[PDB]
RNA sequence: UGUAACGGUACAAGCUGUAAACAAAGG
RNA sequence: UGGUUCGAAAAAAAAAUAAAAAAAAAGA
RNA sequence: AGGUAUGCAGUAAAA
RNA sequence: AAAGGAAAGGUUAACCGCUAUUUAAACACAAAAAA
């Protein structure tokens, strides 16, 4: 090389405004795939069916949707 | 690094014939120790080599059981 | 004066023996909703 | 990666981002930043704490063992 | 990507104390103003009401002191022509600046009419005169004017550099064992006699060595400092007020030229 | 020389002998005029600070 | 993350625990694992009408803990983790004093961690070389006058409690012998402040010959 | 008269005692001295020194600074001799009797001038200062001169152990000290240095300003 | 871009120096908090124009335009006489809280028209069953501050505030006793009383912030109980740290006087206290800037002119002299104007006769002058000289300062007018001396 | 809706929301 | 001592953050 | 030659 | 000569803006309407 080396840098202000959360969402790529650590749209299943011994009174499976005051 | 995700590891695979043991900066820090714990009156030297289930009060050792 | 409370009585505390600790950990069961309604 | 939440990091936090960077915890706003640097605090904002007198309260964090034998017969009394 | 500022610069100055001298010199004896005189002047109206009124109703006066050349203007305060003035003098020089303000007036908006104009040009002469006495060719900064009297010159600055006081007599509780040369500047632009500078010890001097270190061998104005520069009998109160084409210094009394001076 | 000298200065520090030292001729070891510069500084930001 | 402070409470359900440093505290002063949530004023309010303590002052950290890999164990899972919660460490100083028994670690196993025994002559971390900004009576306003042990009221405070001539506290194993003025020694042995004593003689000014070729 | 009140006499007394303690203190060296160690012990302070500085302000000998250590070189009054409780603190220590028979032995008796006070300072036997004749010598300067360059190359294991030479022996401090004779020329008993005392008991210092509020920079 | 090279020289330069000179102006700023807090729960949420014709104004319209005008500095003499002549037609009108929030007003502003605290202060009394404690702390609070003393009604005040302890706020009933201190208006058993019941305020009720008030040498020399004394002085040890320069000073001097004055208390103390006190008077207590008056510059000039050499405006210890002379450092003068005694009276007050009593009792031959006598000598200065000697060949004074003969607000009034005057034709006839007027112009 | 961050819980691929696994016996 | 905040100057947005929770009758 | 300590608007001049 | 900073803030001036405004902190002090 010429001098001294240089090779990519480590940025956090260029990496977390290029390749955040909202940079992402901001990007036209596929968003049916998977993503640990940002969005994605492969949605689940939403909390399970209650096994039949399990007591209703404390089965949950909504939250938003019946949000009162 | 502690978590390990560094490639420090990378050179361990090569065989190296000795490495620096930093005495001098070692050997400053633990007596700086050994100051603050004396000014208490702590022997921490003593205490570190003393032997499993020996005793001695004092600044006393081997000497002082040959001249008592 | 009144911080100590953190830690008095307990296992933290340095001026009580280890009976003594015993004795103030002992404890009995947690007030019930039917009295807890006559309050 | 080598930038970002990824390898156990998680959310960025003041503490691992630069100078500059703006972040908290959640705590409540108790004044107004100034024109010139400052910041104006007004005490009015500070929450009230509401404490009642606990000198000489019988009441105690548990029950004692007792309890559930007092009750129970006083309520078998009722019901039989 | 930093925000860092302040005491936290992460500008990479330079800590070569040879190249922070010369920085020094390119920042103080170098550095470039944009103002000019007449600026400074007005900056300080409130101060020199008089000057800043002669210089904007005397004719030619305000182009004289405008031109590139550079120059030091040696400006009296109102407080200075007051003290030292004649209660007459004052009046009079008060009454024809108002006068020529007066005409100047008129003009935006028998012999009798006739005699204005005479009474019009000799005013203004001796305005103009009066006002350029305290023009000077050159720029003569506070500094220059202190080294060409002597001060700092080892030989001569004698009687200026080991001023001391008897000391018990001021602090007291600190000495329980006591308990017990003319230079001269061009002439102004309206005479011909140049004008002698010197230099005082100012009676804060001799203070210095009972609050800081020392290394000595074997009425009273109340301005500030250690040395008084004094310019033909008048002391300069405020100096180095640089502008783009010359120099203004503050002085405490007017520099009335002969002509203008009542012989008897 | 120099760890011989040191050894000696501070032999006397230990010994609590009167602090003093060598007068002859010491080599001037820079060309820079920092003493003088900094207090110049110094003199501007106590001025400043004034 | 946790719930914001209402303006009137009724029902705190915020904890204040105790915390064991293994570094050194002074006197007066106590740490305490606090929600992250809270500011010094709700934690002062907090202790002053639940607990009645007097406090002085309180500063406040944020603790983390680090990030931790799973590398050991026989089949080992290389996640990363955290042992802990992420919590406001609040030192609270008070009108009086605190136990250190109560509020530091001590250690018969590891005889070097007594950090009630070592107080401020160690750091108790990387740090190597201590940094402590000049104390109050260092520093000029509200410090200490270094003749004020001169004067006539100090003299009548002290009576016969204390001596307030500062030649009685010389350290005898540190400081050394008087040297003649007239003779080289050094500034640091018995002066003790910045400036030229006028009993030591004229010193000479030397400024350097930058351009001998010159002359 | 000459006194408004217990408080007013119980001060001057003890700016009296403190002005004595620090003039008997510098008389014996300020410290390194059992005499020193004495004169700092409270009980001597309590007992000796406060009889001491009351019999001084009786006897309206209230002097101030460097003129004061009269008083220390006086040798201690009567009254303080025949104080009770003087002697139950002679009897009862051993430094206090050694102290004050050293005291009443070595003084100066028309303080009750300058070869009496010559006489009692050679008595005390304060230990003097003495520049070393190591600090004297020299050692050869870097850089050398070719000759001393080579000769020390030639024999490191021997020149090197002590390199300190009387002046004139070594020629690289010589050739320095010369050429700085002649651009000076182009130009053109031992005694420990103390500083003057600065306390004092007469009513202009005590009354004087305390000069706290002024920015008084040299503090001594 | 690019610049050419001398262009760069100086600019560069340019910012060196600015930097430096960023680094030097901040060096002082040891004390400068960038988070500060600023009080407004004692703003009032209804709205007011303080010009508004007082005629249309009711106590609780006119007691918030006084508030506000003195918190908006709007100091306009026409403004507040017409705030007075509307306040006294309305004083049959007024609840405790609007009496309270005007009283704020005038102690606040400072404006020294004693007649309408004269006029307010019957109703204050009469309607004191219905006082609170933020009222009661305002009325005492202003009259200490501008020297308006009735006793009678400061004891009953602060009888009410006994009355309504368990109501009252500490930082209130503290500001009350300091006061009612300040005032001499507490006889032994008031004093008694208020000491006891501050006793438990502060040991309940107050942390380090609201105690620290309580520390004040007049109350501490003049009405606190020996216990209340001892409770103080070992509190201020411990709650010093939140402390600032005024509070260190008083705690200073309390124990300078609880020292001359109570010995026995002192020794009462224990020695960790007594070593705390030591310590603390050998520290640099940042005073403010204090400089001579115009009488007492004429006073000066006048000792001067009579020929003994003195020092002006000085400390000795926890105490600031006027006068202090060199050849006889005990001989020392105090030059007492109207603000050192109470309005329309020669009384002295009780920081005044304190200080006096203190400075007496450690030596000080103490000479005192009174502006009512010095100003009927006028602009003469043969008569002022004579005055000076024939002072200083007399005795100085008791250790105990009495005070002067009656007076009336009406002799107030023309004495502070004829010292206007005096100070008038002195400044115009020392600046004209001091002016040459020698150059004369022949411009004519 | 779905998912996640922190927090609590056996410091967890489970459960769960500062009431963080439980109220079912109230003018 | 810095960030924050005003300016430069920016939705040119650092997911789990704020002077930033429905915004004056606030009960002094 | 960024902004310094009652703070929001707001015009001019400038080491 | 290749022709170089002015937004916000501080200073001075001007000012019929405003609690979007300096403690219900304190020290000092011959000091002030109308009549």
């Amino acid at each position: 090389w010429k001098g001294n080396w240089k090779g990519p840098q480590r940025n956090k202000w260029k990496w977390y405004h290029r390749h955040g959360y909202w940079a992402t969402r901001k990007k036209l790529i596929d968003f049916t795939k998977y993503r640990r650590y940002g969005y994605h749209e492969r949605r689940g299943l939403g909390k399970p069916r209650m096994q039949f011994w399990e007591d209703p009174s404390h089965h949950k499976r909504l939250k938003k949707s019946i949000r009162f005051w | 690094n502690k978590v390990r995700t560094d490639k420090k590891e990378r050179k361990r695979a090569f065989p190296q014939r000795g490495f620096w043991k930093k005495q001098n900066f070692l050997q400053v820090k633990n007596n700086t120790v050994r100051l603050a714990f004396a000014v208490q009156g702590v022997d921490l030297l003593k205490l570190k080599r003393l032997r499993w289930g020996e005793v001695r009060k004092g600044n006393t050792g081997w000497w002082t059981d040959d001249y008592r | 004066r009144g911080i100590d409370e953190l830690w008095k009585g307990s296992y933290l505390d340095p001026t009580i023996g280890a009976k003594q600790k015993e004795a103030n950990a002992v404890a009995g069961d947690a007030w019930p909703a039917c009295l807890l309604r006559m309050k | 990666a080598k930038v970002g939440p990824s390898k156990g990091r998680g959310p960025l936090l003041a503490k691992f981002a630069p100078v500059g960077f703006k972040k908290g915890f959640g705590a409540i706003g108790l004044g107004r930043h100034t024109k010139k640097g400052f910041f104006i605090i007004n005490t009015m904002l500070v929450p009230m704490f509401k404490v009642p007198d606990l000198s000489n309260c019988k009441l105690k964090c548990y029950v004692a063992p007792d309890t559930y034998r007092i009750v129970q017969q006083s309520f078998n009394k009722r019901e039989l | 990507w930093t925000r860092a500022s302040g005491m936290r610069n992460p500008v990479k100055w330079t800590r070569d104390w040879e190249v922070l001298n010369r920085k020094v010199y390119f920042a103080f004896d170098e550095r470039e103003i944009r103002r000019s005189m007449l600026d400074a002047v007005s900056a300080h109206r409130k101060t020199a009401s008089l000057f800043h009124r002669m210089i904007n109703a005397v004719p030619g006066v305000a182009h004289a002191m405008s031109l590139p050349g550079p120059h030091t203007f040696f400006l009296p305060s109102d407080k200075a022509c007051r003290d030292h003035l004649s209660p007459d003098s004052l009046h009079a020089l008060t009454e024809r600046v108002a006068f020529l303000e007066e005409q100047q007036r008129q003009r935006v908006g028998g012999g009798t009419a006739a005699a204005i104009a005479d009474r019009v040009a000799k005013t203004t002469e001796q305005l103009r005169t009066f006002v350029l006495a305290h023009l000077i060719p050159g720029e003569w900064r506070m500094k220059t004017l202190l080294l060409a009297c002597g001060a700092g010159d080892p030989r001569r600055n004698g009687s200026l550099r080991y001023q001391d006081t008897d000391r018990e007599l001021f602090a007291p509780v600190m000495y329980a064992s006591r308990l017990g040369s003319v230079f001269l500047l061009p002439p102004p632009q309206s005479t011909d006699e140049p004008l002698p500078v010197w230099v005082q010890a100012s009676r804060y001097a001799a203070f210095l060595p009972i609050t800081t270190s020392t290394n000595f061998p074997r009425r009273r104005s109340t301005v500030g400092g250690a040395l008084h520069l004094w310019v033909g009998g008048a002391l300069v109160t405020k100096g180095d007020l640089r502008a783009h084409n010359g120099v203004v210094h503050m002085i405490d009394k007017p520099l009335i030229p002969v002509q203008l001076l009542a012989s008897p | 020389i120099v760890r011989i000298r040191k050894r000696y200065m501070g032999q006397r520090i230990e010994a609590g002998l009167p602090p003093y030292v060598w007068g002859g001729p010491w080599p001037q070891w820079g060309r820079k005029r920092s003493l003088f510069i900094r207090g110049e500084m110094y003199r501007r930001m106590l001025i400043y600070s004034f | 993350t946790p719930p914001k402070t209402p303006r009137n409470v009724f029902f705190p359900w915020q904890v204040f625990s105790v915390h064991r440093t293994g570094a050194f505290l002074e006197r007066r002063r106590v740490a305490l694992k606090v929600p992250v949530n809270l500011t010094k004023f709700e934690i002062q309010s907090y202790l002053e009408k639940i607990y009645g303590a007097r406090v002085l002052k309180v500063s406040t950290l944020i603790v983390v803990p680090r990030r931790r890999r799973d590398i050991f164990g026989p089949r080992p899972s290389m996640r990363y983790y955290r042992v802990g919660c992420t919590f406001k460490k609040a030192i609270v100083t008070l009108e009086d004093g605190v136990p250190d028994a109560v509020k530091m670690l001590r250690s018969s196993i590891e005889l070097a961690k007594n950090p009630d025994i070592t107080k401020h002559n160690l750091t108790y971390s990387g740090r190597v070389r201590a940094f402590k900004p000049p104390s109050a009576a260092q520093r000029w306003e509200m410090g200490e006058s270094k003749y004020a042990w001169r004067l006539p009221i100090p003299n009548l405070l002290a009576g016969d409690e204390m001596q307030l001539n500062p030649a009685l506290r010389i350290d005898e194993s540190t400081t050394q012998m008087f040297p003649d003025f007239s003779k080289p020694f050094f500034h640091n042995a018995h002066f003790n402040f910045s400036w030229k004593p006028e009993e030591v003689p004229f010193q000479q000014t030397v400024k350097l010959d930058i351009t001998p070729w010159r002359r | 008269d000459r006194f408004r009140s217990a408080v007013h006499r119980e001060m001057i007394v003890a700016m009296t005692r403190t002005h004595l303690q620090n003039l008997l203190l510098k008389r014996f060296g300020t410290f390194k001295t059992q005499e020193c160690r004495i004169l700092a012990s409270p009980a001597f302070s309590a007992v000796v020194l406060k009889a001491w500085a009351s019999a001084v302000v009786d006897a309206n000998l209230r002097l101030d600074g460097e003129g004061a250590m009269r008083l220390a070189y006086a040798p201690p009054p009567p009254a303080v001799l025949s104080d009770p409780k003087v002697k139950e603190l002679v009897a009862s220590d051993p430094e206090a009797a050694w102290m004050l028979k050293k005291l009443s032995c070595q003084s100066v008796a028309s303080f009750a001038a300058l070869e009496e006070v010559v006489r009692v300072k050679q008595k005390d036997n304060v230990p003097q200062p003495h520049f070393p004749s190591v600090l004297k010598m020299d050692h050869p300067q870097f850089p050398y001169e070719p000759h001393e360059l080579e000769k020390m190359r030639d024999l490191y294991g021997v020149l090197l152990k002590w390199p300190y030479r009387e002046q004139g022996q070594v020629a690289s401090v010589a050739a320095r000290r010369a050429s700085l004779e002649s651009k000076r020329e182009e130009r053109l008993t031992e005694v420990a240095g103390q500083l003057k005392v600065t306390t004092g008991c007469s009513d202009s210092y005590v009354y004087a300003p305390s000069e706290m509020e002024t920015g008084l920079y040299r503090e001594h | 871009g690019i610049l050419r090279p001398r262009e760069r020289l100086l600019l560069n330069a340019l910012k060196k120096e600015a930097d430096i000179r960023y680094r030097g102006r901040r060096m002082h700023k040891r004390f400068r908090s960038w988070a500060q807090q600023r009080v407004r729960h004692y703003w009032l949420p209804q709205k007011v124009c303080v010009t508004s014709d007082p005629q249309l104004m009711d106590g609780s319209y006119i007691a918030a335009c006084v508030q506000k005008a003195a918190t908006l500095r709007k100091h306009d003499l026409q403004l507040w006489h017409g705030f007075s002549k509307r306040i006294l037609e309305l004083a049959d009108s007024l609840t405790p809280q609007q009496m309270g929030y005007i009283f704020y007003g005038y102690g606040k502003s400072l404006f020294r028209h004693e007649e309408l605290y004269r006029g307010l202060l019957p109703f204050v009394a009469e309607a004191l069953p219905e006082f609170h404690s933020h009222a009661l702390m305002t009325v005492a609070w202003a009259l200490e501050r501008v020297r308006v003393n009735d006793r009678a009604v400061v004891a009953q005040i602060a009888e009410e505030a006994l009355a309504k302890k368990d109501l009252m706020r500490p930082a209130d009933f503290i500001k009350i006793v300091n006061c009612v201190a300040r005032m001499g208006a507490a006889p032994p058993s008031l004093a008694a009383a208020l000491s006891a019941e501050l006793m438990r305020v502060l040991d309940e009720k107050c942390n380090a912030l609201l105690f620290r008030g309580a520390v004040d040498h007049v109350a501490v020399a003049t009405l606190y109980s020996d216990p209340l004394r001892l409770y103080l002085l070992e509190r201020f040890t411990k709650t010093a740290i939140c402390c600032r320069p005024m509070h260190y000073q008083k705690a200073f001097q309390s124990a300078v006087a609880i020292r001359v004055l109570h010995p026995p208390v002192w020794q009462q103390l224990s020695k960790a206290v007594r070593n705390f006190y030591i310590r603390l008077s050998l520290r640099r207590i940042p005073q403010r800037a204090r400089r001579p008056s115009p009488l007492h510059w004429d006073v000066s000039n006048a000792l001067a002119k009579l020929g003994v050499f003195h020092r002006n405006t000085f400390q000795w210890g926890c105490f600031w002299i006027d006068i202090g002379e060199i050849d006889d450092r005990r001989q020392c003068w105090f030059v007492d104007g109207p603000s050192d005694f109470y309005s329309s009276t020669n009384e002295y007050t009780e920081a005044n006769k304190l200080q006096h009593r203190i400075l007496s009792e450690l030596g000080w031959n103490i000479r005192r002058v009174r502006w009512n006598d010095w100003v009927q000598l006028g602009t003469d200065m043969d008569a002022k000289v004579e005055y000076l000697r024939k002072l200083r060949e007399r005795p100085p004074w008791p250790a105990i300062l009495t005070d002067g003969p009656s007076s009336s607000r009406q002799e107030m009034v023309a004495n502070l007018r004829s010292a206007r005057d005096v100070q008038r034709a002195l400044k115009e006839r020392r600046e004209k001396n001091r002016q040459p007027h020698s150059l004369v112009m022949n411009l004519g």
